[PDB]
């Protein structure tokens, strides 16, 4: 390699990069850095004691939570897959290495990990990506990049659909290598007011991006939604087309947010007088803490300038083909929510002064309105009394539903911009999603996002039992005995199939009664007792309460179904619908024109979702989050580890391996009569006499199936200190004959000292002798 | 046992009084009742009848032969004793022999064990089994 | 099953462990396997148990008849081949040169397995003359010859 910019962005070794012997350096655990390199210093049993190689100190590490180091031979390598071990404390290492360097990708194997930097990188740049550009993943160092080339490139000469799928945590990178990876496989295969086919697809950021985004305290701009663009390429090549398809907006957020949090970005933008000349189009008073509804949680992102986003919104619109019109009307329906938020009013209206600029915005009429929202309508056909409540969260889901079914036009809008005729041959999906969440109380909220991930789950592992079987046949051995992923299902059918939690709360949504136990027990005594995954809550940290329990794949998820039915459906005034569906406004009418509860909608927008995917080769980023405080270079010891164990770090069920080498340095003691690395073992288990299904005998390992190696493990542990016993009774039976002569010749003295005294008393008590001494003079 | 036969003499004789040539049944009773507490009749009776023929000195130290002739040597004993003295040091702590001829080989009955150690030279919890020894089978004194 | 003489191996040693607390015709449990080791056999401590043992000086008296079936026992019972040994010393030798440090090798004796009093473990190395080298490792191979060597080669 010689070098442009490939720098402080790629691999970067020969300004850089210039002893070692894996006997005694190791890695142990600790509280502060996770593992610590260590020299092993003495034995004891289960008591290796060593010295910490960093401080030069000393402590006692268990034989077994000590973990191999890799020779300085593979430092800050490029695929972990090639490390000599690629156990869990070195990849911790190889990763943190290369990130306090700022190679921020790297391929363990298969995979495509990416700890984010928290810090702005050069490398994404066209001069970098040309660099990158047809190259095979080899010939040029990791990054994000060459991870979408080998998509297009099978795509094209492979004629077949990839995808993309980034998965991480929360303010990981997802939301953002996703990006760069339309961006750049944009970059490559272009095709040639409203903008290019290629700007617009890119600009479909910072709106559905400024709708859908806000503040967690994790992340200051936290996707709230799920997301998938497509992009199809034509007969040459060539970007024909994108379609996106958004997944489940929270809602929920347009009207609250958690302390530390903000809502949906535009909100705060759209009081940042951006573009004044709009203050008076949406009647907003350029403030965003005066507005209820936005004004919770935190007013400002740390280096999230709204004026601009906000302008930079707004010039998205003008390329996504959006008209004066369309645009405006967005702004409009989104600044009157802040007014519906103000209305103020047991009590009925307290003034009616703000209530008008909705009654304005939207187009329709302030007495209408205002009217509806307190003495609205309905086989019988009435009208209904609605109190202090029954009006505020009336209004409530007035909001959220407007900006929810705004969102949607947002979406289905800019699919229309993007959905150009030219012919489609395959495409090239991304998909940014968020994953498996379970916070301390979790309702339909949480099933959802999670319920999503148990799809995708299983697409990552149909795809993983895939390549599985490709190292079941080239160290050649078929060993079907496949009986699983029943398992995966279980927690699948039972939210998904018809009889399951899924079809319920959409069938007993339909029966009139709707009320809590009307289903918070129609499952019951559908699923309760009769299933594995589902079960009574269990018994533990600041939990709040939860009905039935989830066994998800990361784990069993406490439910509440507190108000699902009304969560699940959309509990407007219907009364007030029709007065915005008659409006002379050309968003709201359409917004609300002439089945869809929250899931027989997402039950679709996900089947869909999937049925795309199994028509893909999929191509897996890993995104790791390396600390909370969010500064770039640094390393949270644990928090890295977690996700290592929750991705690929290599599992589920499967057969393990190991190289007939070490399973001889380490089982041969259970069958002890051998003295060729691969006989050695080939032996000890035909002679354990090993049940022949159990294993197969592949060319470089052995393939156990269950515990097979755990009950090694057991049966070694009772072997080793059988034999130690043995050992142990030959040093004590060596004991007890060397201490036998002496047995024998005392036993000659005790004789030979007790009948002489046993004598020499018998004659001081003969008569004669008594008189004989008398007489001794 | 050539000169241990000038005491036996010397014994017979301060014995036999009236000096009749032969140690009589009044033999006894006298030279016993000249020093200590003489024995009674059948006593006297029972220690003639140990002897075929009257008493003259053959027949007297022929009785003790018999009486001395299978006994070990100082040697035979003093050693048999050194066994147990690992270190060498003419001692054996007094318990371990206490209970070596106890509780050990053919154990010692009580009373057995008790004249035994009547007067055995004990010391510092040491027992000198030499003395012992050189106490119950010959050497030192008279 | 014995021969006669084996039989008699055992007729003759029997006939000092009862002496030695007592000629009476019987022997105490608690010696039981203690005699079996004069016969050239290691029964572990768990068989000799198995069969009659006893942990306490005192609790049972065995007489012969009744003492050679519980030898017959402990025979059939697993005795220890030199690669064994090896084989487990080896899975404390991680240098792998064979050199198992002074300090562990009384640990394993003295805390695995059915271990032993610090004492015989202090006398068998002074019995087989184990040296530590200036290190302070011996070849556990070097020891457990003598070990399996018997104490009078
Ligand atoms: N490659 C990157 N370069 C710079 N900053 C990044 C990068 N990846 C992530 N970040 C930082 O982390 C934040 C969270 O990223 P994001 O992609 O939105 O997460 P997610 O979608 O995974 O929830 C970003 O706002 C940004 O500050
Ligand atoms: C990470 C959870 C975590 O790291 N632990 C586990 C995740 C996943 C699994 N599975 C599967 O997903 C399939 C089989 C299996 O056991 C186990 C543990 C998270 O928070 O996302
Ligand atoms: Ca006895
Ligand atoms: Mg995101
Ligand atoms: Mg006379």
């Amino acid at each position: 390699f010689s070098d442009p910019d490939f720098q402080y962005l790629a691999v970067d070794r020969k300004k850089l990069m210039k002893a070692f012997d894996g006997k005694k350096n190791c890695w142990v655990p600790d509280e502060k850095e996770g593992f610590a390199s260590a020299e092993i210093q003495s034995s004891k049993g289960d008591e290796i004691t060593v010295k910490i190689v960093a401080d030069s100190s000393t402590r006692t590490v268990k034989k077994d939570d000590i973990q191999s180091m890799n020779p300085p031979k593979f430092e800050k390598l490029e695929d972990m897959a090639n490390m000599t071990y690629l156990n869990e404390a070195s990849v911790l290492y190889n990763l943190r290495s290369r990130y306090t360097s700022g190679l921020i990708y790297t391929y363990s194997g298969l995979f495509c990990i990416a700890v984010n930097p928290y810090r702005r990188l050069p490398i994404y740049t066209d001069s970098v990506i040309a660099k990158y550009r047809g190259k095979r993943k080899t010939e040029i160092p990791p990054h994000l990049f060459s991870v979408a080339d080998n998509a297009y490139q099978n795509m094209v000469t492979d004629r077949e659909n990839q995808s993309c799928l980034i998965t991480g945590e929360s303010g990981a990178g997802k939301t953002e290598n996703t990006k760069k990876v339309i961006m750049y496989l944009a970059k490559v295969a272009c095709a040639v007011k409203e903008g290019s086919l290629e700007d617009q697809i890119i600009q479909a950021n910072p709106v559905l991006e400024a709708y859908g985004n806000a503040k967690t305290t994790r992340n200051n701009n936290s996707s709230r939604f799920g997301k998938f663009i497509r992009i199809h390429f034509g007969p040459t090549g060539k970007i024909a087309g994108a379609d996106i398809e958004t997944y489940l907006l929270e809602k929920s957020r347009v009207t609250y947010q958690q302390s530390a949090e903000r809502n949906y970005h535009i909100f705060y933008q759209i009081c940042s007088n951006a573009i004044p000349e709009l203050n008076d189009v949406m009647l907003v008073t350029p403030d965003s803490g005066l507005y209820s509804f936005i004004n919770q949680g935190c007013l400002t992102v740390d280096n999230i300038d709204d004026v601009e986003e906000f302008k930079l919104c707004d010039e998205a619109f003008d390329i996504l083909g959006f008209t004066k019109e369309e645009k405006q009307s967005m702004f409009k329906c989104t600044a009157s929510i802040l007014h519906m938020g103000e209305m103020k009013f047991q009590a009925e209206s307290d003034g009616t002064a703000e209530a008008e600029k909705v009654a304005f915005l939207c187009g329709i009429n302030a007495g209408d309105l205002l009217k509806a929202l307190l003495k609205p309508k309905v086989t019988e056909m009435v009208t209904k009394g609605q109190n202090m409540n029954q009006v505020v969260n009336s209004v409530g889901a007035l909001a959220k539903s407007l900006y929810d079914r705004m969102f949607n036009w947002l979406v289905r809008r800019v699919n229309k911009t993007l959905d150009t005729k030219a012919k489609r041959n395959y495409y090239i999906g991304v998909l940014d999603i968020a994953g498996f969440e379970i916070f301390d109380f979790n309702s339909f909220e949480q099933l959802c996002i999670n319920y999503t991930n148990e799809r995708l789950q299983q697409f990552f592992n149909h795809h993983m039992f895939i390549l599985e079987q490709e190292e079941y046949k080239k160290e050649g051995i078929a060993w079907e005995f496949i009986d699983f992923g029943m398992d995966l299902q279980m927690c699948i059918d039972l939210i998904e199939k018809p009889m399951g939690i899924l079809s319920i709360l959409e069938e007993e949504c339909m029966f009139p009664k709707a009320d809590d136990k009307s289903f918070q027990d129609k499952l019951y005594q559908n699923h309760m007792g009769k299933n594995r995954m589902f079960t009574k809550p269990g018994k533990r940290p600041n939990q709040g309460p939860a009905h039935f329990e989830l066994h998800h794949y990361a784990g069993n998820v406490p439910y509440s179904i507190t108000g699902w039915l009304e969560k699940n459906k959309d509990p407007i005034n219907e009364n007030v619908v029709a007065l915005l569906g008659a409006s002379k406004e050309p968003l709201v009418a359409e917004l609300f024109k002439a089945f869809q509860t929250i899931s027989a909608v997402h039950r679709e927008s996900l089947n869909k979702l999937m049925k795309n995917l199994y028509s893909t080769h999929p191509h897996f980023v890993r995104c790791i989050i390396p600390n909370e405080l969010k500064q770039p270079g640094l390393v949270d010891a644990e928090l890295v580890l977690h996700q290592l164990q929750c991705n690929g770090v290599l599992r589920k069920g499967f057969p393990s391996r190991l190289i007939y080498s070490e399973f001889k340095q380490r089982y041969s003691i259970l069958a002890p009569n051998a003295i060729d690395g691969k006989t050695v073992s080939e032996k000890i288990l035909a002679g354990l006499q090993m049940d022949p299904a159990e294993y197969r005998l592949g060319t470089t390992k052995v393939f156990f199936k269950a515990g097979v190696l755990g009950n090694l493990e057991e049966m070694r542990d009772e072997r080793l200190s059988k034999i130690i016993s043995m050992f142990q009774a030959h040093i004590r039976g060596y004991l007890i004959r060397k201490a036998y002569k002496k047995l024998q010749d005392q036993r000659i003295g005790l004789s030979v000292i007790q009948r002489n005294i046993r004598k020499w008393l018998v004659l001081r008590n003969w008569q004669w002798w008594k008189l004989y001494s008398k007489v001794k003079p | 046992p050539q000169k241990q036969i000038q005491e036996m003499k010397e014994a017979f004789s301060m014995i036999d009084v009236d000096r009749d040539g032969f140690v009589s049944k009044e033999d006894i009773k006298a030279i016993s009742e000249q020093l200590g507490r003489a024995p009674d009749d059948k006593e006297l009776t029972a220690m003639l009848k140990e002897a075929p023929g009257p008493l003259n000195f053959t027949m007297f130290l022929s009785i003790f032969s018999d009486k001395l002739s299978g006994t070990d040597s100082e040697e035979t004993i003093r050693n048999a004793f050194a066994m147990f003295d690992e270190q060498e040091t003419k001692k054996l702590n007094i318990e371990y022999i206490k209970d070596l001829l106890e509780n050990m080989g053919d154990n010692f009955n009580k009373d057995e064990m008790r004249m035994t150690f009547k007067e055995a030279p004990v010391e510092g919890g040491k027992f000198d089994y030499v003395k012992f020894t050189a106490m119950i089978k010959g050497s030192g004194e008279e | 099953k014995l021969s006669q003489d084996e039989i008699d191996d055992l007729k003759d040693v029997f006939e000092l462990f009862d002496f030695w607390d007592g000629r009476d015709g019987a022997v105490d449990a608690f010696k039981l396997g203690d005699v079996c080791r004069c016969l050239g056999i290691n029964p572990r401590n768990e068989d000799v148990f198995a069969v009659g043992g006893t942990h306490k000086m005192g609790e049972k008296s065995l007489p012969f008849e009744e003492f050679l079936p519980a030898y017959e026992g402990l025979m059939d019972c697993e005795q220890g081949t030199f690669a064994d040994y090896m084989e487990a010393f080896k899975t404390f030798d991680r240098e792998g040169q064979g050199f198992i440090s002074g300090a562990e090798l009384r640990h394993v004796l003295t805390a695995l397995g059915e271990r032993l009093s610090d004492e015989d473990v202090d006398e068998i190395i002074k019995l087989t003359d184990l040296q530590e080298d200036l290190e302070g490792n011996v070849k556990y191979e070097d020891f457990v010859k003598k070990v399996m060597a018997g104490p009078y080669p």
